[PDB]
């Protein structure tokens, strides 16, 4: 059945489910629950009470049929002529009962709503939230809006019975309905604002209800096409007629009819409630990749924001795709924790064959070209099973890595034309002997990046300027205390006025909250930049190096010599990925002491293993022609890495061993 | 960030622009009259704060510091492995929700995970109403963690458990594994803190990190300080105030450990914590070794010659036992001189080891057995008994440990050979007394009785069998006779061939009549029988007739060798019988002289029979890689061959740079 | 010479042996036949022994998946070797390496270092 339901969903139903699930993911979803859901669990319907009142008011029992106004009028007449304590007596007699929850409540909670809005006065959803473990602030009276313990609400618009079974806590007659806007100003305001700034799904109401139509009249006078159309989940025995469908859709609604989706009997209400509640919504929380163009579109939606950066570490890609795959330092992709369509396998298959690419539609071949260029520049090749002869290369284009001071002087002298140039220039000044000129330029870039952008240069400028401030302050500590002896003179590199201003500005800054204050779109588009504000960026690489060290050293103690590829090629590949990423993205982390300690321990292990394998060409080779050839030799990049990150004692330690 | 609180227990100012409330508090603590000045309610609050700070171990200001001491102490039945006291506590009737919290932790630690999940759910139901936000939050976290552990355990058992266990085990039913999956659908730990009341988010921000995917990244990245090399040449002790990195790292580890165990948090059981403990301990021990070596070099060998830069104690012992594997311990041993590192507080360690022994006995003597509990009780037990070689034990405790090791440790995790290795390690620091000899004798008797059945056959992973227990017994007691095994022999009959062999392997332990009767059941008629007997059957002396077989074989091979010279063809060879005879002569076991005539066929034979005339250009250095300690000592003693071996060893160590040749050179020949 | 099956070969120098995952068929003394056998070597320099025992390492022979016990003089003549990849380059490689190395049992499946 369920497969058939997913298959019979028209384009509109699929789009509606897409939007609902995406909004649930973003944390902006809300449910408007009616009375049908509360009748699924047995609970005295209002009409029943309307009968009793009638039987009490006129001696006769119920006759014929009741109109819409009679429901709100007969209780009113009974209140008027008999009194208040009889109304309350009947209310208490009928409503003081305990009833169990039902699966629909559990499913609704499983959807992870942000708030909840309901027109029921029973506490079924309260017990549901109390069992599921969710915490909501219950609002059922005017005094509860001001003193709210949390930031998420369970909003009973018409009241409840948490302060007694009197008729003043609820809204159940015509007088209460007429004077609503005057007795409930704050609750009405709160409901309206929540509707304005959230995605709303109706459940268990049924069109033609007083509340749905009252709110459709507000949306016509209180809106200028500046709102998002609510959704509706209709559960009626027979399918909705087309005329009513168009009339209500034109009137600000998006209907989803469960009767059309699946077939059932007249009185199988729970069946149709479940067939559309969550049996379709949660199960459809996965993607919908089934075509050769949706693959490109999805991968583009994920990779496009990273065109702002120059390079991406391969390990970090594991976070971009949410653990759907493994990306290896040698350039191979390996499936992991993905149960849906394999879109990386499809992408590489399309890469190999030209005809499959020709099958792509217009405006989608250029997105493939962009993704292909990105993956080629970053060094991603293919899936692991189809691996060829993987090669190793090094190329860092940073002018600062190569120590070309005069060219950076010239570059800083020249005029800039974009904020990218100023970003690079601020990196340079700092790499030259200027903390005062780079600080000012970072603050200036932070000023001028107000214009529409990704928010990437802004965030990275903030991080870099905080780091430069830290560097300035530590020098002063060793300038007016140790510098007085190092040179024999009180070197005053920065004025007291400057050091005072920078301290006043950087007094409230907390790098711990810099990413949490960013717009939510940036946080869901650049979550790999979050690790650039702490010691979490070098955690996976140090845990790996601490392990490969214990492994290589145990083999050198045993006296074993393998004839395959080195066991420390991963140490070399990770080291050069970290260097390219930090220097090509102009980050001041390249100056930190923990990064210098990481590069020193990685380079020491490689040279020690190279000495062990040089002398083995006499033990194995000397006893038998059979032997090996692969090795490690110094080149430009290795010389400059040792010269910038090792102390003379560190070099002497390796020269004795 | 108004102050720095340092692991030492001293506090300092930090970016505080205002009144020194902390300095004033310490001043009030110092003087009683100033406290008398305060009001009454504030006096009660001062008492409460005094208790709190003393319990957490905050002493005084840094300038007002002194020779502050430090000692670790963890109050937890779970840290010390008091399984019976924990079970008794579980069985009682609760009085609070805090008791339920502790009890659900104890349930998690004993492998009963459905009870833990249910009790956490009940606590969650009650605590939201009881307005215990802290317990509510921590119970949510702990229940999610238990769910994760259950989920991974099910996959592990259904993937590989059925093979190693030999039978598919089902710790959790299908109804439970369906219900929990239904309850924990789309649940996200990431929004748990943000969804709490804002008073909670203000008072208990320090608990936010308990809801992250990974913590302990700054702790790991701070381990790079123990790997510095410049410090030995020139070190400032810049860490804190005159404290080396060692102390800071160790006290940080103790804080982490105490916080996680004393607050009953189930993250102590995950892979990240275990890895962090391993990395910290390994790097600390390595640094101590490095310092000792450099000190010995710079100053006299007499200066720190056997000095131990690392002093171990009870908490270090339990930490290594609980968090290391056997391969990790083997690396820390070949890396450094653990035999040079001394252990302290040996009575508490003995208590811990006897506790391990009795829990093993209860676990496997009784028919009932918990699966997840066994798998989380088998690694630590093995590590503790392996690392029990460096401690000194009393006789009764040694006997309990040895009985548990030999009789109740499952064969699936310790076979015959690994049992022998474990046992033999314990005699290095405690000379074998009579009681353990009797226990080993009982074990041998039981294993002999197992062999009445035909199908039985011992299985070992390193070629060690009962013969080795027999040899070990006799190593410390030259004169020993097993009366039970002797009477086993005296009741023996011909058709019991398997027992014939088994008891042949144990000949020295039998009595005179026993061995006479046994040797009546086998005889030697040819050279192949002779070698089979010497290998298995323990032929001690070469009877005059036995040497005649050797010469007859040698003359036959001489004739075949002449015919081979005629052939000029030799297909292949498998084992040399001649070289063994040559060595036996060189060791003075064969006393005949005829075989000297049969010379010039095989190089090794000549090398071992006539060293003086041997053409040493035919020596193959790799021969030296097969000989054992006794043979190498003998070779070193002899004069005709000492200097040639010196030369070849010196030529190999120069060119190849091989360490086995270097050790052979430096241990025997010089 | 070049093959994908030589990426698992390891050389152990303490005992001058090759460790490789292969299976052997062996005709012994030209009269006995055995299939799917292999060897396991243990390095043990301090073993409680007598004057008959003067070796540092002990070898165990396995036939099929079951321990083998042979009392007859163990003449050994390789006839076929197989790798997990099943390639036949191993059959030629084995003879070459065995000829090069002088130690008995040049290629084994596992090495156990007991000290």
């Amino acid at each position: 059945k369920l497969k058939e339901v997913f298959l019979m969903l028209d384009n509109n139903v699929v789009e509606c489910i897409k939007e609902i699930t995406e909004s649930s993911r973003n944390g902006k979803l809300v449910f408007f629950v009616g009375a049908g859901v509360s009748t699924l669990s047995d609970y005295p319907q209002w009409w029943r009470l309307v009968d009793k009142y009638h039987e009490e008011l006129y001696g006769s029992p119920k006759k014929g049929n009741y109109s819409s106004d009679e429901y709100l009028r007969i209780p009113q007449i009974f209140y008027n002529v008999k009194g208040e304590m009889a109304f309350d007596g009947i209310l208490k007699d009928f409503f003081q009962v305990d009833k169990p929850t039902n699966p629909i409540h559990d499913k609704i909670l499983a959807m992870n709503p942000a708030h909840v809005i309901t027109t029921n006065y029973d506490n079924l959803i309260d017990t549901a939230c109390w069992k599921r473990g969710k915490y909501f602030s219950v609002i059922s009276a005017e005094e509860d809006v001001a003193n709210a313990t949390s930031s998420r609400y369970l909003l009973k618009v018409h009241g409840d019975f948490r302060k007694g079974f009197k008729g003043e806590n609820v809204v159940l007659k015509e007088d209460d309905y007429l004077n609503y806007d005057q007795n409930y100003p704050l609750i009405s305001n709160l409901m309206k604002t929540i509707i304005a700034t959230h995605t709303i799904v109706f459940i268990g109401y049924g069109l033609g209800d007083y509340n749905i139509n009252m709110l459709l009249n507000w949306v016509r006078k209180l809106q200028k096409d500046s709102f998002h159309k609510p959704f509706f989940i209709r559960t009626d025995p027979s399918p909705i007629e087309n005329e009513t469908l168009i009339y209500y859709e034109n009137k600000g609604l998006r209907i989803i009819d469960a009767a059309s989706l699946i077939d059932s009997n007249e009185y199988d209400y729970l069946e149709r409630y479940s067939a559309v509640m969550d049996l379709l919504i949660e199960s459809q929380e996965n993607k919908f990749i089934t075509k050769d163009d949706e693959v490109i579109d999805y991968i583009y939606g994920k990779i496009s924001p990273l065109f702002a950066l120059q390079y991406i570490r391969k390990i970090d890609l594991k976070h971009v795709f949410e653990y759907d795959y493994h990306f290896e330092v040698n350039g191979t992709v390996v499936r992991h924790k993905n149960k849906g369509f394999g879109y990386m396998e499809r992408f590489f298959e399309l890469k190999e064959s030209c005809d499959e690419r020709s099958k792509l539609s217009k405006k989608q071949y250029e997105r493939f070209n962009a993704l292909f260029n990105f993956f080629e520049k970053n060094g991603v090749i293919c899936m692991a099973k189809d691996a060829g002869t993987l090669n190793t290369s090094i190329e860092i284009n940073s002018l600062a890595y190569h120590g070309k001071y005069d060219v950076m002087k010239k570059f800083i002298e020249e005029q800039s034309v974009s904020i990218e140039d100023d970003y690079k220039k601020a990196f340079f000044l700092a790499c030259l002997g200027r903390w005062e000129e780079s600080y000012d330029l970072y603050s200036n870039i932070i000023l001028n990046s107000i214009d529409e952008s990704n928010g990437c240069v802004y965030y990275l400028s903030q991080i870099n300027r905080y780091r430069i401030y830290q560097s300035i302050t530590q020098a002063v500590t060793q300038f007016n205390g140790l510098g007085l002896l190092t040179f024999g003179r009180h070197y005053k590199p920065f004025t007291d006025e400057f050091l005072a201003r920078i301290e006043r500005e950087m007094t409230n800054f907390n790098i711990d909250d810099l990413f949490n204050g960013m717009p939510f779109e940036f946080q869901k588009k650049y979550k790999i930049l979050e690790f650039l504000s702490d010691n979490q960026f070098l955690y996976d690489d140090t845990v790996k190096l601490f392990e490969l060290t214990n492994k290589v050293r145990s083999e050198m103690s045993e006296g074993s010599y393998s004839f395959g590829m080195s066991s420390d090629i991963v140490v070399l590949l990770r080291l050069y990925d970290n260097l390219r990423f930090l220097y090509e993205n102009c980050l001041w982390s390249v100056s930190f002491h923990e990064f210098h300690q990481y590069i020193r321990n990685s380079m020491s292990l490689l040279i020690e293993k190279a000495e062990y394998e040089r002398t083995r060409d006499i033990d194995e080779l000397g006893f038998s022609f059979f032997g090996k050839k692969s090795g490690f030799f110094m080149e430009y990049y290795d010389f400059v890495n040792i010269s910038r990150h090792f102390k003379i004692d560190d070099i002497k330690n390796l020269e004795r061993s | 960030y108004d102050y720095h609180f340092e692991v030492n227990g001293t506090v300092v100012r930090h970016k505080n622009k205002g009144f020194g409330y902390m300095e004033r508090f310490f001043e009030l603590k110092e003087s009683c009259d100033e406290r008398s000045k305060l009001s009454k309610k504030q006096y009660e609050r001062f008492n409460a704060l005094f208790n709190f700070f003393e319990k957490n171990g905050v002493i005084c200001m840094a300038k007002d510091a002194g020779t502050l001491n430090t000692s670790i102490e963890i109050n937890s039945l779970a840290y010390h492995g008091k399984y019976d006291v924990m079970k008794k506590f579980i069985e009682e009737q609760s009085v609070s929700i805090e008791d339920d919290y502790k009890k659900a932790f104890f349930l998690a630690c004993l492998g009963r995970w459905e009870e833990s999940y249910d009790l956490y759910s009940n606590i969650i139901l009650n605590s939201i109403d009881e307005s215990n936000g802290c317990v509510y939050y921590l119970s949510q976290i702990n229940r999610y963690r238990i769910y994760q552990s259950i989920t991974q355990a099910v996959t592990q058992f259904n993937g590989l458990g059925l093979l190693t266990f030999g039978r598919h085990y089902k710790p959790f039913t299908d109804e439970f594994l369906a219900r929990i999956e239904r309850e924990m659908t789309n649940f996200n730990i990431d929004d748990l803190f943000n969804g709490m009341p804002f008073e909670f988010q203000k008072k208990y921000k320090i608990l936010e990190f308990l809801s992250d995917n990974q913590f302990l990244y700054d702790d790991t990245v701070k381990l790079f300080e123990l790997t510095n090399k410049v410090r030995s040449e020139m070190s400032e002790g810049s860490y804190s105030f005159g404290m080396s990195s060692d102390i800071v790292v160790l006290l940080r580890l103790y804080d982490n450990l105490r916080f996680l165990y004393e607050n009953c948090l189930w993250s102590v059981s995950f892979h990240e914590f275990h890895q962090y403990i391993r990395n910290s301990m390994s790097l600390l021990i390595e640094k101590a070794e490095y310092e000792r070596t450099r000190d010995i070099d710079e100053l006299g060998f007499s200066f720190f010659g056997k000095k131990s830069g690392f002093f171990m104690e009870y908490y270090d012992f339990v930490n290594i036992s609980r968090h290391f594997k056997i391969d990790d311990i083997k690396n820390l041993e070949r890396s450094c001189s653990i035999d040079k590192i001394r252990f302290g507080e040996q009575e508490k360690i003995e208590e811990y080891l006897v506790g391990i022994a009795e829990e093993i006995t209860k676990q496997f003597s009784a028919n009932g057995m918990n699966v997840v509990f066994y798998t989380q009780f088998i690694s630590e037990a093995k590590a503790a008994l392996y690392f029990a070689k460096y401690v000194k034990l009393s006789e009764e405790g040694l006997g309990k440990i040895v009985k548990a090791l030999l009789f109740y440790f499952p064969e699936r995790d310790l076979d015959i050979g690994k049992r022998y290795v474990w046992l033999e390690r314990l005699t290095k620091c405690n000379e074998l007394p009579k009681s353990i000899i009797s226990i080993i004798d009982d074990f041998l008797v039981l294993q002999a009785e197992k062999h009445i059945d035909q199908n039985y056959s011992e299985v070992s992973s390193n070629g060690l069998y009962s013969r080795d227990y027999g040899a070990l017994i006799k190593h410390f007691e030259k004169n020993f006779i097993s009366k039970r095994l002797s009477e086993i022999t005296l009741c023996l009959t011909q058709d019991k061939q398997k027992q014939i062999d088994f008891l042949f392997k144990l000949l020295p332990l039998l009595s005179t009549n026993a061995k006479s009767h046994l040797l009546s059941f086998k005889s030697v008629e040819n050279i192949n029988d002779l070698m089979n007997g010497i290998r298995i059957g323990l032929i001690d002396e070469f009877t005059p007739e036995h040497e005649e077989l050797i010469i007859e074989y040698l003359e036959t091979r001489k004739v075949n060798y002449i015919v081979e010279k005629e052939k000029g063809i030799q297909t292949f060879s498998s084992n040399d019988y001649m070289s063994t005879f040559g060595i036996w002569y060189f060791l003075e076991e064969i006393n005949n002289s005829k075989m000297e005539e049969f010379i010039g066929m095989d190089d090794q034979y000549d090398f071992f029979v006539d060293p003086e005339n041997f053409d040493y250009k035919k020596f193959i250095p790799s021969w030296l890689k097969n000989y054992n300690d006794k043979l190498l000592g003998k070779i070193a003693g002899n004069k005709h061959m000492k200097h040639h071996v010196i030369e070849v060893l010196k030529e190999r160590v120069k060119n190849s740079n091989d360490k086995r040749y270097l050790e052979i050179l430096m241990n025997y020949f010089i | 010479k070049d093959t994908g099956a030589t990426h698992d070969l390891v050389y152990h120098s303490k005992i001058n042996t090759f460790v490789w995952d292969v299976e052997f068929d062996i005709v012994l003394s030209d009269s006995k036949e055995l299939n799917k056998c292999y060897f396991v070597k243990c390095f043990n320099p301090y073993r409680i022994n007598g004057k008959c025992d003067f070796a540092v390492s002990s070898i165990d022979i396995f036939s099929e998946g079951k321990r083998l016990l042979i009392e007859n003089e163990f003449n050994f003549k390789i006839t076929k070797a197989v790798h997990v990849a099943t390639s036949k380059d191993v059959t030629e490689i084995v003879l070459h390496l065995s000829e090069r190395i002088s130690s008995p049992f040049p290629i084994v499946k596992e090495v156990v270092y007991l000290d």
